[PDB]
DNA sequence: TTAAGCAATTCGTAATCATGGTCATAG
DNA sequence: CTATGACCATGATTACGAATTGC
């Protein structure tokens, strides 16, 4: 923790995985894996050792009335 | 980056200098030629080199009458006035003045105020060494000691104490933004070892210069250099940025030469490594010290003339200065032209009854000129919101996210830089499109004040300047009268209306430039005001003086010519030339900006008259003001008597006309015919007929024909506008009504405009009633956007708003938990909406910020908006066409439509389902009721045509943001509170969320797993 | 040391007056 | 238990002070 919260914030702004501020984080991870762009096997291995926490399993701007 | 061209081959003993000045400056100096105040003048050549000019040998002075004794006509006492008193008790009278070369001079002059005769009198001219010694001398010659050998017994008053640079410019006939010439052999370039940073540095004596009056070929403008910039900072969540914790991360700059239709420089300086942008240079640094140093070096090397931006004074420059002070970078705050001078932040305030009161900071830059476009908008224009988005929509047509666009990758930083460059580009487009700078240069050339005074001062320095420039040509001196305080006088008359609705044409006749032509054609001035005794015992009344309705006597023009007639005549010809230029444009926005130019010149001419009556001012003469408004009242009642008396049934005409209205310059006479051609013909005959009963330039003129007409009260009416006949109609006129004020809701102003449209153009009251019914019904059914509900009010001086409790003051002074660092200040506008509660004693307890009621979802008081905002303007407008059954008609059109309303313990809802047909709560989830089950195909048919229309509204809105943003492949981030698009795109998601779930009460129309 | 003017319509806010409704006491 | 009187408040209307616009 506090290092796992920057890896996800770095996965969320890389443009080669998609334009993602409307959906979940694991849905975008599986969308890129289907098309197989290059999802890395570390943004998966922190979404498995946690429960349904809203500060891991949510996009950066899931507040913010946009 | 790009440098100025190289000054090749100037030789001073053969060649002159011809350059155009921008700024002047005062400077107390050593290195005297073998006075101490020497003058600086900065400017540009006809090619593009930068020229500093040092001017020597000038010292301030004033005048004082020589008292009638044996002293000031005897040279021993003149030089004894120069000589100091060596006594011990004269330490209060010869120290703070001390040994200064005040000197003694004898001259024969006159005082301005009044008319005593054509004969002058001896005055003493007193020079002083320094400009910062005329204040203690004034404190030592009037209330100080003037016992000096009995030469000047106390007291003799001081006359013509004015400003130093203004006295220089009045002396040598140099005006703002003028062409200046140093002749051959008069100036020395290498006499001044370089202390400033310009290219050419001359060193001249103050009698060598030649001033060219701007006219003919001397009416050009040199190629100046204009810069605009913008900055970005990275803040915390909630917390507004603070110059001791939040770094400056990006600076972006645009630069152009004036006269060329595109820029030539486009630079962006960032603080992490970035990605390239086509059309601009990009440099990157790993520390902020390098970024601030790089910007200071660029601003020294490019060396711009003018610096613009948007809110750069109150946000950008002091943020940069404080941030450079915190990080210990010594070389930043030297931004000016003088090589050894650092810059400093200093507060200032301005207040008037015309613009209100505003408090600004200033930052010192010598040589360079500042033009914040926000202050120009706030001074000239009266708008509803003053945000960059709001004025860019009105004229053209468009913090915590940024901190994670900067802590991310380099394409995010490239997106941030493109956003910042668009921000830094918008005020240039506004400056060149609105004709700001051309009008500022013409104002400085017509009035004679510098170019920095049109952003800091009011309308007094300009009329003082023009009066002094006209006073040197006949030899008069101005006095100092100051009084606190006189009384008011009686203003203008308004004629009593015949209120109602008219449907026969009324023609408008008015006088053009009324008060300046009264002051012109009856020879009224300070310098020809006759005191009550000095007529006596001469008895010549006829054609030597006249008498006014307030009571004064004023000398005819066969003896004197006043000074205010000539200043007014110059201003009137300048406005006439501006209108003659405006009569040949075809573009609409260009036509209104030339209208803005001529409006400004008419405001200047009327502020000449308003100077006289200002008892808190510099020279008031309320006798003149009273004579002006007395002549106004007399002439308008003359107009009304004459118009209603001549064209009558016995005088061969058709119908005796009757005046329905008149307001101090205009007359709205109702003629009787219902043919617009015959009304126009008789109205032109009437205007030209009545004008032949006056001196000149007094003239009445036809202006319009209203058909139909609607008169509600004093200063409240409406009508439809005819300019010609085959030019059928132009537009509506809404004088005073609820559509042009800014104290209300957009909903109410829109309803008033649409009602007058349906009522005056199509003449259908039934569509008007149906329209107002639909507006009220959609209000009560909760389908009206919250853009239409926002009220704005101006937060003025804090003590008047201490005196009585208001709504906007209560919202402003109540801070937020998120941000006690961004809140309304004095002078701005506070927006709010009114929510529903049960505290009926106070409408100042129900007000809330629009963004707070957005994010926290508070309900709206529809009864407040129904009975307090809407109802009474409608009862103003709709009554005069009918009786009081019309009040009952709209309150009954409410009554058929008021019966349809839509809406701790509130969380414990049981999700009670309800029948879609007859609204009966019941156990189970099926949509239809057992009594209303047969009619189910019709109840499914009903409401799927509602889902169908919500689907069509989702798609038109959420793809409009993609075209306003620019991109089709990346996310939208725009929470622009002045866009209707925002929060209208938020509610359709919830309407669709609700209406989709109501149709799943019905089963599915098929399987889905096959 | 520094500052154009006044006439207002108009609506809001506050205060005062009127009118009824509720509670308590007495018969 | 019922009726009458008193008090109390609450609501509505009228009069005054204040942002903006017409000149
Ligand atoms: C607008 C305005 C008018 N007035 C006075 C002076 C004017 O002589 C008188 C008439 O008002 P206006 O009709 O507004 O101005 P005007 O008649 O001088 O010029 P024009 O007809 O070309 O539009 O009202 C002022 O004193 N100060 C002002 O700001
Ligand atoms: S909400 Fe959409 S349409 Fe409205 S300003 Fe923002 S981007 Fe433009
Ligand atoms: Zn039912």
């Amino acid at each position: 923790e506090e290092a796992e919260l920057e890896l996800l914030r770095q996965f969320d702004l890389a443009w080669q995985y998609g334009p993602c501020t409307g959906i979940t984080r694991l849905q975008r991870w599986c969308r890129a894996k289907q098309m197989g762009l290059e999802p890395p096997p570390e943004v998966w291995q922190v979404l498995k050792t946690h429960p349904g926490d809203p500060r891991f399993q949510c996009s950066l701007w899931h507040l913010y009335p946009l | 980056r790009w440098l100025r061209p190289t000054p090749p081959a100037l030789d001073p003993q053969t060649e002159p200098l011809i350059f155009q000045q921008l700024e002047i400056d005062h400077y107390v100096g050593p290195a005297q030629p073998v006075s101490v105040p020497v003058l600086r003048a900065f400017g540009v050549t006809d090619e593009g080199f930068s020229v500093c000019c040092h001017i020597h040998g000038f010292a301030p002075y004033f005048y004082t009458p020589a008292p009638p004794g044996f002293g000031p006509e005897h040279m021993g006492d003149l030089q004894r006035e120069l000589n100091l008193a060596i006594s011990r008790d004269s330490r209060g009278g010869r120290e703070l003045t001390g040994p200064a070369v005040l000197a003694v001079e004898l001259c024969s002059r006159e005082s301005m105020f009044g008319y005593h005769g054509h004969g002058p009198s001896p005055f003493l001219r007193i020079t002083v060494a320094l400009p910062r010694l005329v204040a203690p001398a004034r404190r030592l010659l009037e209330q100080g000691i003037r016992v000096a050998g009995l030469g000047t017994p106390s007291f003799a008053p001081y006359e013509a104490n004015v400003d130093f640079e203004i006295r220089f410019m009045v002396d040598t006939d140099i005006v703002g933004c003028n062409w200046l010439e140093l002749p051959a052999g008069k100036y020395a370039l290498r006499l001044k070892e370089k202390a400033t940073q310009c290219q050419l540095e001359a060193d001249v004596l103050w009698s060598d210069v030649v001033s060219h009056p701007p006219e003919g070929p001397w009416q050009r403008i040199a190629p100046l250099r204009v810069l605009s910039f913008d900055i970005e900072c990275a803040g915390r969540k909630g917390i507004f940025p603070e110059p001791e914790r939040d770094p400056v991360i990006q600076i972006c700059s645009l630069g152009l030469r004036w006269g060329e239709p595109e820029p030539f420089l486009r630079l962006a300086l960032t603080l992490r490594p970035c990605a390239p942008i086509l059309g601009a240079k990009v440099q990157s640094y790993e520390k902020e010290e390098d970024l601030l140093q790089a910007w200071s070096t660029f601003i020294r090397i490019m060396d711009p003339d003018v610096i613009t931006g948007y809110n750069i004074q109150n946000f950008d420059l002091p943020y940069l200065i404080s941030r450079a002070q915190t990080l210990k970078v010594q070389t930043f705050p030297f931004l000016g032209r003088v090589a050894g001078l650092c810059s400093n932040i200093r507060d200032s305030s301005f207040q008037s009854k015309q613009t209100g009161r505003r408090d600004t900071k200033v930052v010192s830059m010598v040589g360079r000129v500042q033009m914040d476009m926000l202050q120009v908008l706030l001074r000239e224009y009266k708008l509803r919101s003053y945000t960059l988005n709001a004025v860019s929509f009105h004229f053209l047509g468009e913090h915590s996210i940024i901190t994670d666009l900067q802590n991310g990758n380099d394409q995010t930083r490239r997106r941030l830089a493109v956003y910042c460059l668009k921000d830094a580009y918008l005020p240039l487009r506004l400056l060149e499109r609105l004709m700001v700078l051309v009008n500022a240069v013409e104002m400085a050339r017509v009035t004679g004040v510098p170019l920095s005074y049109l952003l800091s001062r009011g309308q007094q320095v300009k009329v003082v300047s023009q009066l002094l420039r006209q006073a040197m040509h006949e030899g008069l001196l101005m006095p100092v009268v100051k009084s606190e305080g006189g009384e008011d006088y009686t203003g203008a008359t308004v004629i009593e209306p015949l209120k109602g609705y008219y449907d026969v044409p009324i023609a408008t006749l008015d006088f053009s430039s009324l008060y300046p032509s009264i002051m012109m054609a009856h020879n009224l001035c300070y310098t020809t005001l006759l005191r009550p005794g000095t007529a006596q015992k001469l008895g010549l009344t006829e054609d030597q003086f006249i008498r006014t309705p307030t009571g004064d006597e004023f000398v005819k023009t066969s003896v004197r010519k006043g000074l205010l007639p000539q200043i007014l005549e110059n201003l009137l010809s300048a406005r006439k030339r501006a209108k003659a230029e405006l009569a040949k444009e075809t573009d609409p926005l260009r036509r209104q900006v030339l209208d803005g130019r001529q409006l400004a010149l008419k405001v200047s001419a009327n502020s000449v008259y308003g100077f006289t009556g200002a008892q808190v001012g510099k020279l008031p003469c309320l006798e003149i003001s009273q004579s002006v408004t007395g002549f106004g009242r007399q002439m308008i009642e003359k107009t009304k008597q004459l118009v209603e008396s001549k064209y009558t049934v016995e005088n061969g005409y058709s119908t005796s006309a009757k005046v329905v209205y008149g307001d101090t310059d205009s007359v709205m006479c109702r003629f009787g015919v219902s043919s617009v051609a015959e009304a126009m013909a008789l109205g032109r005959e009437a205007a030209d007929w009545v004008s032949g009963h006056f001196p000149s330039p007094i003239r009445l003129e036809f202006e319009k024909v209203y058909f139909p007409y609607l008169l509600i009260s004093k200063k409240r009416y409406a009508g439809l506008l005819f300019s010609s006949r085959p030019d059928a109609h132009d537009r509506m006129d809404c004088k005073g009504l609820e559509a042009v004020r800014r104290d209300n809701c957009p909903l109410v102003a829109n309803l008033v405009t649409a009602s007058l449209r349906r009522l005056l153009i199509d003449r259908d009251p039934e569509g008007a009633v149906a329209h107002a019914q639909d507006v009220i019904s959609d209000l009560l059914c909760n389908r009206i956007d919250i853009s239409q509900l926002v009220i704005t009010k101006e937060l003025t001086r804090a003590a008047s708003d201490y005196a009585g409790k208001q709504a906007h003051v209560e919202l402003a002074e109540r801070m937020r938990k998120r941000d006690p660092g961004s809140a309304p200040s004095l002078g701005d506008r506070v927006p709010y909406v009114i929510i529903s509660a049960a505290k009926g004693v106070a409408a100042y307890m129900k007000s809330e910020d629009p963004l707070f009621v957005l994010e926290h979802s508070l309900p709206i008081d529809t009864q407040y908006y129904l009975e307090q905002q809407l109802a009474k303007p409608l009862l103003r407008i709709f009554e005069p066409i009918l009786g009081e059954g019309r009040a009952e008609a709209v309150l009954l059109r409410g009554d058929h439509t008021r019966c349809k309303t839509v809406l701790g313990l509130l969380a414990f809802a049981k999700r009670r389902n309800c029948c879609i047909g007859c609204r009966t709560v019941l156990s189970h989830q099926g949509a239809v009721c057992e009594f209303c089950q047969p009619r189910e195909s019709e109840l499914y048919q009903k409401e799927v045509s509602h889902l169908n229309a919500l689907e069509e509204r989702f798609s038109r809105l959420w793809t409009q943001c993609q075209r306003c943003q620019g991109s089709l492949h990346e996310d939208v981030i725009c929470t622009s509170r002045d866009c209707p698009i925002f929060y209208m795109r938020k509610k359709v998601r919830k309407d669709l969320e609700d209406q989709e779930q109501l149709l799943r009460r019905f089963g599915p129309p098929g399987p889905e797993a096959w």
